[PDB]
């Protein structure tokens, strides 16, 4: 899962 | 029959006429992401931040902005598969409830509600959020944010959508930029549990090559056109 994130 | 999970980004809402963050500039409403999306730069700027979101809020309930035969196309698809179908979704928006929808996770929060900045409860609102507001929850009162997941923040329903994704015999992304984690890694987990795999998008998105099948093309055509091939599919 984890955090939203870009790249 | 079949169980059915779809996952759509904001290239379903394009046609609509709702805009986010495009390629070549990474620019949302001419807005840096940093500034409107971020824990920081909510922090920074609370006065801006929590303007931009009001004028997203009542810019999505123009007259204009209605939802397009994507949204109604998977509005059909739910009908026909009942509980056997679940929608996620990273837009912010309700077009997909205004279009037939139900029990849509919006993993990325929604524009149309607010949370307490201390108790975590959330909200509905429609209005502008003005300084003057805060909750009704807490015996001591709080300043009030948009109910949206900022980079650096937590999905929302990420159990569910897991769940769901385990479980899903086909897996179709819609709309998604594939730049956008841990959504653009939704198409992984699919298939690692047998899923069949189906990207429909006006952009081939950056993890497009993982999919087992494409259609590219305006949203509004390619959507209904492949949701109406896999109802006539189960007869
Ligand atoms: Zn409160």
């Amino acid at each position: 899962g984890g955090a939203k994130r870009h790249r | 029959k079949p169980r059915v999970l779809v996952l759509t980004g904001a290239g379903i809402s394009a046609e609509s006429g709702i805009r986010t963050f495009r390629a070549a500039d990474g620019l949302w409403e001419e807005h840096r992401v940093e500034d409107v999306a971020t824990p920081e730069g909510f922090d920074r700027d609370p006065e801006l931040v929590q303007a931009f979101y009001n004028a997203r809020r009542r810019q999505l309930q123009q007259p204009e902005i209605q939802p397009n035969a994507a949204h109604l196309a998977l509005a059909k698809l739910q009908d026909a598969l009942g509980d056997r179908f679940l929608l996620v979704t990273q837009n912010i928006d309700n077009l997909h409830e205004r279009a037939g929808n139900t029990n849509v996770i919006h993993m990325h929060g929604e524009l149309l509600k607010v949370r307490c900045s201390q108790s975590g409860q959330v909200l509905d609102w429609t209005g502008d959020v003005t300084p003057e507001d805060k909750c009704h929850c807490c015996q001591f009162p709080a300043p009030l944010r948009p109910h949206v997941v900022w980079f650096g923040e937590m999905p929302l329903g990420m159990d569910e959508i897991y769940m769901a994704l385990s479980m899903a015999d086909i897996f179709i992304a819609i709309g998604t930029s594939g730049h956008v984690y841990p959504a653009a890694g939704f198409v992984h987990e699919a298939k690692l549990h047998g899923a069949h795999t189906v990207e429909l998008n006006l952009e081939p998105s950056q993890v497009g090559n993982e999919f087992a099948e494409k259609y590219y093309g305006p949203a509004s055509q390619v959507v209904p056109e492949f949701v109406e091939k896999l109802l006539k599919g189960l007869k």
